[PDB]
């Protein structure tokens, strides 16, 4: 029977400094015991000085990143190009994720 | 008859223009923006001494940083206030932040032209335009203190000072001269109390008129009768002074 | 597109009249005459086959129609309207009755169903009343023989005998004179043929007249044998020949 | 005459006109002037913002649709919001689904078609706003003029609004000149401000009264207001 | 399917259908309400175009939305039912979710919203009704009296009247009601109510019904006699001069 | 399950309902009133699925109160019970049925007789001298089948329950934390605050 | 009030003007047609008039093949005629699918008549300004001709005619039958029936025809087809060697 | 009485539908456009009035393609024409999807026909304000069609609509008489350019821009393509020459 | 559009009156008169058949008195067909009530519901109101014998004696003149016939032109009985009361 999910491996790491922050991640993407790509970026610059990574099932991670970026875009369109604070992005992401609670 | 969303030969929407006429018949509402906050005042205008004047709610709270005054067919404003409140609260749930005053206003005006008997553009189920104009005043981190005039046309302008209702053309002229970029909050209060007095058919007292403001520090507050009464006294005095 | 006519086309005038129903009645008045006579052991409905051209085949056009095996109908007014009304009447006899109780509806109820359909076309949005008046004749075990009239308003009434259309006033009067509560079916068929002659301008024979009866069960018209309780339809349309035979005794 | 055939957009007059549409076009003329012109490397929008009182703001007339597209409005503001929002989605869809920036020519076709629908069906009303669209796509700089009639035209330059005729003749004259202002945005803008002023009469373009937008080769569609346009007055 | 805009603006800025809805109220029988210091009283007149009715079963003019709130009205009877039913349903829904009966202002705000909505929804005409809603908020003793009208506007009054000749009776109340000293008694409050109705009812012991509402769901309607008694004592106040 | 008992004596109906509310391993509350007054002379006890239980009770309460105000009259116990049965009978064939069992005890002012109705979540209704829902019935029906009399006074009825409750506290595996008893008669509904030792 | 002439509601005289005016439209094309029944075939004749020299004469027709066995000739504007044709083709295909046998000519006629009756009663649908003449050699009824109008009326004919000069053709045909005493052209071949049809079309209209002035459709057991300019020519020659 | 011309589906006493007739006026008031059927294809061409020097030349294209073998050109309310093509495109996509074979010209004509006729059946819609000339090459030949706001359409040897429809039709008729054997794709393209230049006299006031397109079994493989560059100039000249 | 043909059946007149309701009532005023009289031991319903003929089958006829419940009946004044529609929904409402509460529906509840349906056609939907007025005669264990009346507006009221239809003004005065609270069914039966006898627009008041019904609580039983008089029964009671 069809299983809508998959596991593309990889690991990501985020550390926050006093006036900086980093988001790291390996560039390997796999399926079972095979390597799909040795270089497939997984950490992204979404604008407004926000980097994000959705690790796990790649197709899902990509759709999420894509949706959030489009979110930032519309945030500007609707609030006079206001910058999206990180706390606001976080809350926004919560709704993006919880919207698919089932 | 003729479509509710018909254009006049001059390029105007009959229902929206006629809508504006109704608003002219409404009670005066005035708003003044100053680098110390925005003041919103309205003419209660009870229709009989037996009507308990303080049950006249023409100035309402959208959110802690956004207040609003109405003029015209005030019953038409209930669903607008509701939409505005929900919009503000909803924005805060999704983004964990206050909604910008301009954004909130743009949201309310989005309801404006949603009327007709089958207008091909979505599902604008509303038999007629709103018969009321609103003055939305507030404050946000990006553009400080703001005052907006939202009409049934769907358009909204930003004003330093603005008056709507029966005494508007008169009161607006007054505001033209009296308003300057360095007015203090107190100056604006007295100023609003003064102009209301000129246009009001009734002798302005702390019972047929009501003040309110919105300041970054304490947000939107509606002045209680006692507080305004003294401001009215302070005004009579400064006037008799010269 | 989309029927945006969701408001009534029939409304009350200051005088209290419902114009469209009145006008529909006027259409009925212009229609060819039709009638019905109730006997003690049967009912007869008849009308004139006003062929619209000698090239037309009048048989291929029945003004008299079977609704259920014990119920028939005839009309006066707008033919097309009648046709669709018969289609609906035949179907409602099933959907609202045979399929529930397993037996055909008694004449009064089917008439009531038809009447309902017509009443609705008097109040529903975007339509005009039916421009016809029907005369339905039938028989059911617990009510015996009956004859009803249904007007464009949806109102209906039971009759001993009556006529509608062109010379209804004249025909009704002629019937009142010849009717009695002891008429046998053949007597009514005769009285029917006489009344109809006064309303026909030209040829008057079994090819210009359409007549049917609700009488005894016709086991010969059932189509099968082997079930005692099933005796055949009571509704039978007379043949051109059967009519002429009765015309010579006119 | 006219009075019997202008009740709604679904009625043709005896001469083949659609008055409701024409009355819509009339709301545009009553609208503040705005100008559009392009070289081979850039496209510029210059718009005169109108104000109610001297206590009111000068209503924005330029809306960004995507990093490479934008327009200016003249007529019913709300209707431009609706149309621009629609254009923002069409642009957005093109990127998300095909990873392709929407061609300015296609944006026009989409706008025409959306407007057309509101002129053949009962109950609706034509849009009462004019639009000038500029953008830089895979075929260079572009300028489009959108009319509520559904008619969209690509031009080198143009203007709509009150007295728009002035700026229009000026550009039709300056044509050979500005069309060659490649590699130099400040010059195209100046050439635009000069075209727009050819429609003034009441006042003179001030700082909080002028609004300019530009897009091109290496310039994401950006709006300049106030102080930012001071250097052009 | 039917969605024609029946309530629309006219050149001078009026919604004629809502305006004509008020004319329907002007035609309805009079109704009044005066709040005492510890109660609210609702008076309503009874027509006489036809008399031979059965008062037991004929629907009364004052209706209970909940056990602590009543609603009287002037205008189309058929229309009032619709509003009364919705009000009653909302009353129960509110108890079910807030776990507390509605406040009079809340119940009023609700009825008003239903009326307002019917003034700008397609395919429907406004309610040809105006209401007077009175009672006591739960666990409160301060009397409450509100009024609503076709437009959807509502507000509180110390005393108010609607219906035919409401012009006349309002005058009476305006120069007979002191906010300084409101009818400190149920008795003197009921009296001030009948007096105001007599200004228009023209001798009608059986043409005047009264209902008294006290705190904590204490509601009761007076009988012909009880009322007739107030009329009697009132006519003497006149003759004794 | 919870203890839901009911007994109709001479001039009244007595309803005894367990006070415990247990979820898994913990007894969350020991003073729970598993009852809702539908009208001045009609009381309803209920037991069943966690949420459905109260939601249903309050829903029925709301509807009866609405009826009362619209008609300014109190529906007979028989009428209220028929309304509840139909509600449950609709429920059983819906997407997610209300898994609630109830006892409806009311005093019929028109007939001047107490009535006890037992209705399970399937919409099964039956009128009885005494009833119970769940496992209780297994030890209380034969008890009552023995010690019950139609002419019993309200006092004899309370003694009878006490006898039931004692049997339930001896043989039942669960600690239902006692019961709350309520009396329904010609004068309305009152609670016997003293059963913890009567 | 004065709108009882714009939509299909009754006029004080109990009339439906829109249906009457729809009838007017049926003559807008100034074309005449007639149909007659053979011993075992059905023929339909219709004037073909191509004014514009820029028109492709092959695409100008008012005769349609509704189904393998049913043919239909329309009298009225081509757009309404094509709307009626598509609907009839659909209706016939569905009928065969649901009931397992070919839709009979008279049944499709009744069905089309009922659809028309509806535009006669529902206000948002306008009547079609056309008259439909259906023909075939029914497996149960034999040669058949059923015609429907904007009133929702229909009936079968021994023969019929439609158009501006319908009356002249009708009386001509009537006379021939009063004479022959039978309800059909007693001819074994359809070619002779087609000739008879054209012959009387000429007498009645007092006009001569070239191979490009007519349009002919024939219906036989299991098939309905239309003739070509040449098949007609052959027909025109034949009649010429008799007069 | 009167007023029979205010609602779209209403029959006037003489059996007409005035709103459709008024739609025609909108058509006659529009630019002229034509279609010439050749021996193995069809040619489309239209007049493009140059309002000002501001119109970027060659950009505002009017001829529209449906699927890959059909060409469509129209005169009247341009936005209405686009609407009708959008429909035709769906109509075609639908047909191909179910039957695999790209839609035959006749079949496509009726699709457009029925849709247009549909807009003369209700008063809640307006008839189309355009007459459309379209055609292409299919399983059996080339086909040229013209569809009126009434929904009426026929097969044509040559067709024209718009301002100069008379000059055009006059010219087209000559061609039909002087070429019973059939014009050729190459020839028709030129002939077309001329007919537009001629038919432009009824609008000689404003300057214009020519636009031609064609579909020929031999010249374009049966696919609709626009005439550009050299072949275009060569036809522009053939006209400019015979205009004097 | 369609707006052109909309009568707007649900709008107010400048006087705040509902046009259609007012005109429907006008219609009702020409309907056969129907009378209802409530006595201490029962209720009487009598109605005059509008239009009749020698050939009308009176035995199988009913156009004014209908049974809704076993304890409730109505007398009709207006469009019979409109009445039947309302009567049927009324009959269903009575049964839903019974199936729900296992108790017969209280008279007022059934009357209010029916009146609410009418009120609806008054405030929304754009349809014409029902041209009907009902006199309800029922009995329940809460108010005993009851008499109600409802009309097109949706308003209903209770009465001791009342009339609907033609000449109500005359009939009401006659009733308001001889009615007495302590009357008896037989007295009411007589009062009813006399009233109709004086308000009829016909020559004489014969039995073939009448429908009669009484709802009594036959002492020898204890339950309520509805009796819809048969032709012969009306002919009798007609002679007895002295109308022969």
């Amino acid at each position: 029977q069809f299983n809508p999910y998959g596991d593309n491996g990889g690991t990501i790491l985020g550390i926050a400094g006093e006036d900086f922050a980093v988001l790291a991640g390996d560039t390997r993407n796999i399926t079972d015991y095979s390597i799909n790509s040795r270089y497939e970026p997984k950490v992204f610059d979404c604008g407004d000085n926000i980097v994000m990574s959705a690790n796990g099932f790649a197709a899902d991670g990509d759709a999420l990143v894509k949706r959030f970026k489009n979110s930032v875009k519309w945030y500007h369109f609707d609030h006079n190009d206001k910058k999206l604070s990180i706390n606001s992005a976080a809350r926004n992401i919560q709704h993006l994720l919880y919207g698919k609670r089932f | 008859d003729r479509g509710v969303s018909t254009f006049s030969p001059e390029g105007r929407l009959f229902q929206v223009e006629y809508s504006l006429e109704a608003i002219k018949l409404g009670s005066t509402a005035i708003g003044i923006a100053t680098k110390e906050g925005v003041v919103l005042g309205v003419e209660k205008r009870a229709t009989s001494p037996l009507l308990e004047s303080d049950s006249i709610e023409k100035i309402v709270e959208i959110d802690r940083h956004i207040g609003c005054a109405m003029s015209g067919l005030t019953a038409d404003a209930r669903s607008m206030i509701e939409h505005a409140r929900t919009a503000a609260v909803t924005h805060n749930l999704y983004y964990d932040e206050d909604i910008n005053v301009e954004s909130l206003t743009q949201s309310v005006c989005d309801l404006a032209l949603r009327f007709g008997e089958g207008a091909s553009g979505e599902e604008r189920l509303m038999s007629r335009p709103f018969g009321v104009a609103l003055l939305i005043a507030g404050h946000d981190a990006d553009d400080g203190y703001q005052l907006f005039h939202a009409e049934p046309s769907g358009t909204f302008y930003r004003y330093n000072a603005k008056a709507i209702g029966s005494g508007s053309e008169g009161a607006q002229a007054e505001l033209l001269n009296e308003w300057h970029s360095s007015l203090t909050l107190k100056e604006a209060e007295l100023l609003v109390l003064k102009i209301l007095k000129q246009v009001m058919e009734e002798k302005l007292d702390e019972n047929n008129a009501q003040l309110s403001c919105i300041t970054k520090q304490d947000g939107f507050k509606i002045y209680d009768n006692e507080k305004t009464a003294e401001l009215i006294k302070e005004l009579k005095e400064k006037e008799a002074a010269e | 597109m989309t029927d945006r006519y969701s408001f009534s086309l029939t409304t009350f005038s200051p005088s209290g009249k419902l114009g469209q129903i009145d006008y529909a009645l006027t259409a009925v008045k212009q229609g060819v005459t039709s009638l019905g006579i109730k006997a003690t052991n049967g009912v007869v409905i008849a009308t004139e086959k006003k062929s619209s051209s000698p090239l037309a085949m009048s048989e291929t056009l029945s003004k008299v129609s079977l609704l259920t095996p014990d119920i028939g109908a005839v009309y006066s007014g707008m033919g097309p309207d009648y046709r669709v009304l018969v289609d609906k009447s035949r179907k409602v006899a099933h959907t609202s009755y045979k399929r529930i109780y397993g037996e055909y509806p008694p004449t009064k109820l089917l008439v009531s169903e038809v009447a309902k359909i017509m009443q609705e076309a008097t109040q529903s949005g975007g339509v005009r009343p039916f421009g016809v008046s029907l005369l339905i004749a039938g028989h059911d075990e617990f009510n015996g023989f009956s004859l009803y009239q249904v007007d464009p308003s949806g109102s209906y009434f039971p009759w001993k005998a009556t006529a509608i259309g062109k010379g209804s006033v004249a025909a009704k009067t002629f019937l009142e004179k010849r009717w009695n509560d002891e008429l046998e079916l053949e007597d009514a068929i005769h009285i029917a043929l006489l009344t109809l002659k006064e309303s026909v301008e030209g040829e008057f024979n079994g090819d210009t007249i359409e007549l049917a009866i609700i009488g005894d069960e016709n086991p010969d018209l059932l189509g099968y044998t082997g079930i005692p309780t099933d005796k055949g339809p009571r509704f039978r349309k007379l043949t051109s020949q059967e009519i002429n035979d009765r015309l010579e005794a006119l | 005459f006219r009075n019997n055939y202008d009740g709604d957009t679904v009625t043709f007059s005896p001469t083949g006109r659609l008055f409701q549409v024409e009355y819509a076009l009339e709301a545009i003329k009553q609208g503040s002037v705005t100008v559009g012109l392009r070289s081979n490397t850039h496209a510029v929008l210059v718009a005169l913002k109108r104000n109610a009182d001297e206590l009111s703001s000068y209503q924005k007339k330029i809306i960004k649709c995507d990093e490479h597209m934008g327009l200016s409005l003249a007529g019913l503001a709300p209707d431009a919001r609706v149309l621009s929002n629609y254009l923002r989605q069409q642009c957005n869809y093109s990127s998300l689904v095909f990873n392709r920036k929407l061609a300015v020519e296609r944006a026009g076709h989409l706008l025409c078609d959306k407007a057309q629908k509101n002129t053949q069906s009962y109950g609706g009303r034509p849009y009462g706003v004019g639009l000038l669209i500029i953008g830089y796509d895979k075929s260079g700089a572009h300028l489009l003029e959108f009319q509520p009639s559904g008619n969209v035209t690509e031009l080198y330059g143009t203007a709509i609004g009150a007295r728009s005729q002035g700026a229009k003749t000026y550009l039709e004259r300056t044509l050979d000149t500005f069309i060659k202002i490649d590699g130099n945005p400040d010059e195209l803008i100046k050439a635009g401000v000069e075209a727009i002023s050819q429609s003034l009469r009441d006042e003179s373009l001030t700082v909080d009264n002028l609004s300019i937008a530009i897009v091109g080769k290496d310039t994401p569609f950006t709006i300049y207001d106030g102080e930012a346009v001071a250097k052009y007055i | 399917g039917y969605d024609r805009a029946l309530s629309i603006f006219s050149p001078d800025g009026h919604i004629f259908q809502v305006e004509y809805a008020l004319e329907a109220v002007k035609r309805g029988t009079c109704a009044v309400g005066v709040k005492g210091k510890n109660c609210v009283v609702l008076g309503c007149e009874r027509r006489s175009t036809l008399k031979l009715q059965d008062t037991r079963i004929t629907p009364s003019k004052v209706s209970k939305i909940d056990s602590h709130v009543v609603l009287s009205f002037s205008g189309l009877n058929a229309d009032s039912r619709i509003l009364i039913e919705k009000a009653r349903v909302e009353a129960q829904s509110h108890r079910l979710t807030l776990e507390d009966p509605v406040t009079v202002e809340y119940l009023t705000r609700y009825v008003a919203g239903v009326q307002q909505r019917y003034t700008q929804s397609g395919g429907v005409r406004p309610f040809g009704v105006s209401t007077l809603i009175a009672g006591f908020d739960p666990r409160d003793d301060e009397p409450k009296l509100y009024q609503t009208e076709p437009s959807g506007i509502y507000s509180s009054w110390s005393a108010q009247t609607i219906g035919r000749n409401s012009k006349t009776v309002r005058e009476f109340l305006e120069k007979n009601y002191d906010r300084k000293e409101p009818p400190a008694t149920v008795e003197e409050c009921v009296k001030l109510t009948v007096r105001s109705l007599l200004e228009v009812v023209q001798t009608g012991a059986k043409n005047i019904e009264i209902t008294v509402v006290k705190p904590d769901s204490d509601i009761v309607a007076l009988s012909s006699e009880e009322i007739n008694q107030y009329v009697t004592q009132i006519e003497q106040e006149k003759q004794e001069q | 399950m919870d203890i839901i008992l009911g007994i109709r004596v001479q001039d009244s109906v007595i309803l005894a309902s367990s006070k415990a509310v247990t979820r898994g391993i913990s007894v969350l509350k020991d003073s729970d009133d598993k009852t809702r007054q539908l009208s001045p002379h009609t009381l309803m006890s209920f037991a069943g699925e966690a949420g459905d239980t109260v939601q249903f009770a309050e829903y029925i309460q709301a509807n009866i109160q609405l009826y009362s105000i619209r008609e300014d009259y109190e529906l007979s116990p028989q009428a209220v019970s028929s309304f509840v049965r139909q509600e449950l009978a609709k429920s059983i064939r819906s997407r997610r049925p209300y898994q609630v069992n109830v006892l409806i005890g009311g005093y019929d002012k028109k007939k001047n007789k107490p009535e006890l109705y037992q209705i399970d979540y399937l919409g099964t209704k039956v009128e009885l001298p005494y009833g119970a829902h769940g496992y209780s019935g297994f030890y209380t029906f034969s008890l009552l089948d023995h010690h019950y009399r139609p002419d019993m006074t309200t006092e004899e009825g309370l003694d009878l329950l006490k006898l039931c409750v004692q049997e339930l506290e001896k043989r039942m595996p669960m600690d239902f934390k006692g019961v709350i008893v309520k009396i329904v008669d010609k004068d309305g509904i009152r609670q016997v605050d003293d059963f913890q030792a009567q | 009030a004065g709108y009882d002439r714009h939509i299909t509601i009754f006029s004080p005289e109990g009339r439906l003007y829109q249906v009457e005016y729809a009838f007017k439209a049926t003559n807008q094309t100034n074309i005449n047609s007639l149909a007659v029944r053979g011993k075992d075939c059905t023929v339909v004749i219709s004037q073909k008039k191509v004014p514009d020299k820029l028109l492709d004469p092959t695409t100008v027709s008012y005769i349609f093949c509704i189904s393998r066995t049913i043919g239909m000739v329309v009298n009225g504007p081509i757009p309404d005629a094509r709307n009626a044709a598509l609907r009839a083709k659909a209706e016939a295909a569905e009928f065969r699918y649901k009931y397992g046998y070919d839709m009979p000519c008279d049944v499709l006629a009744k069905r089309m008549a009922n659809l028309s009756q509806i535009y006669t009663q529902r206000a948002y649908m306008r009547p079609l300004g056309v008259i439909l003449t259906f023909v075939s050699v029914d497996e149960e009824l034999g040669p058949s001709i059923y015609k429907t109008d904007p009133a929702g009326y229909y009936v079968g004919y021994k023969a019929t005619a439609t158009g501006p000069k319908q009356q002249e053709i009708t009386t001509n045909l009537e006379n021939h039958f009063k004479k022959s005493k039978i309800d059909h052209i007693n001819e074994e071949s359809w070619e002779k029936v087609v000739e008879f049809a054209i012959t009387h079309m000429i007498d009645a209209l007092g006009t001569e025809f070239s191979k490009n002035d007519l349009e002919v459709g024939v219906a036989t057991k299991d098939k309905f087809f239309t003739l070509s300019a040449e098949n007609i020519e052959e027909r025109l020659v034949a009649i010429a060697e008799q007069d | 009485g009167t007023g029979y011309d205010l609602s779209n589906s209403v029959f006037s006493p003489d059996g007409r539908n005035f709103q459709v007739e008024y739609a025609v006026k909108a058509v006659e008031n529009g630019t002229t456009s034509i279609g010439i059927k050749c021996n193995d294809g069809v040619v489309f061409a239209v007049e493009k009035l140059i309002t000002s020097k501001l119109l970027v030349p060659q950009k505002n294209v009017k001829i529209q393609v449906v699927d890959r073998h059909i060409g469509c050109v129209y005169s009247g309310l341009i936005p209405d024409g686009r609407h009708l093509v959008n429909r035709g495109r769906e109509e075609a996509a639908s047909f191909k999807k179910l039957y695999k074979t790209p839609i035959p010209i006749p079949a496509f004509a009726d699709r457009l026909g029925q849709y247009v006729q549909a807009h003369t059946l209700y008063n809640s819609v307006r008839p189309f304000g355009v007459s459309t000339i379209f055609g292409g090459v299919d399983k059996n030949g080339a086909h040229l069609y013209m569809l009126e706001p009434s929904g009426s359409y026929w097969g044509y040897k040559g067709a024209a609509t718009g301002k100069g429809r008379q000059s055009a039709k006059a010219e087209l008729e000559k061609l039909v008489d002087h070429h019973p054997e059939g014009l050729s794709a190459r020839e028709a393209v030129k002939q077309a350019a001329k007919i537009i230049y001629l038919a432009h006299e009824d609008n000689k006031e404003k300057d214009f821009e020519l636009e031609i397109s064609w579909c020929s079994l031999s010249e374009t493989n049966g696919l609709h393509k626009f005439v550009k560059g050299d072949l275009l100039q060569e036809a522009i000249d053939f006209a400019q020459k015979e205009i004097n | 559009g369609s707006r052109r043909y909309d009568s707007r059946t649900t709008i107010f007149s400048p006087e705040g009156r509902l046009y259609q309701v007012e005109y429907a009532l006008e219609s009702i005023s020409h309907a056969g008169t129907a009378i209802g009289i409530m006595a201490s031991d029962g209720i009487v319903l009598a109605a005059e058949r509008k239009v009749t003929s020698t050939l009308l089958e009176q035995d199988t006829s009913t156009e004014k008195l209908y049974k809704l419940n076993d304890k409730i009946a109505v007398a009709v004044a207006g469009l019979t067909a409109d009445a039947e529609i309302l009567i049927n929904t009324a009959r269903i409402h009575a049964q839903n009530y019974l199936k729900t509460y296992n108790e017969d529906i209280p008279v007022e509840i059934l009357v209010r519901r029916l009146s609410d349906i009418k009120q609806g056609y008054t405030q929304h939907g754009g349809l014409r109101p029902f041209g009907v007025s009902f006199i309800y005669a029922g009995y329940d264990d809460r108010y005993g014998y009851q008499l109600y009346t409802s009309n097109p507006s949706g308003n209903y009221t209770g009465w001791k004696a009342i009339s609907v239809g033609a000449n109500t003004s005359a009939a009401q005065t006659l009733l308001q003149m001889d009615y007495k609270d302590d009357m008896k069914v037989d007295d009411a039966i007589e009062l009813a016939l006399k009233t109709l006898s004086k308000t009829t627009d016909s020559s004489a008041l014969t039995y073939d032109r009448l429908e009669f019904a009484t709802i009594r609580k036959g002492a020898n039983d204890g339950e309520v009985y509805q009796k819809i008089f048969k032709p012969q029964e009306i002919k009798d009671i007609l002679v007895k009361t002295g109308i022969t």
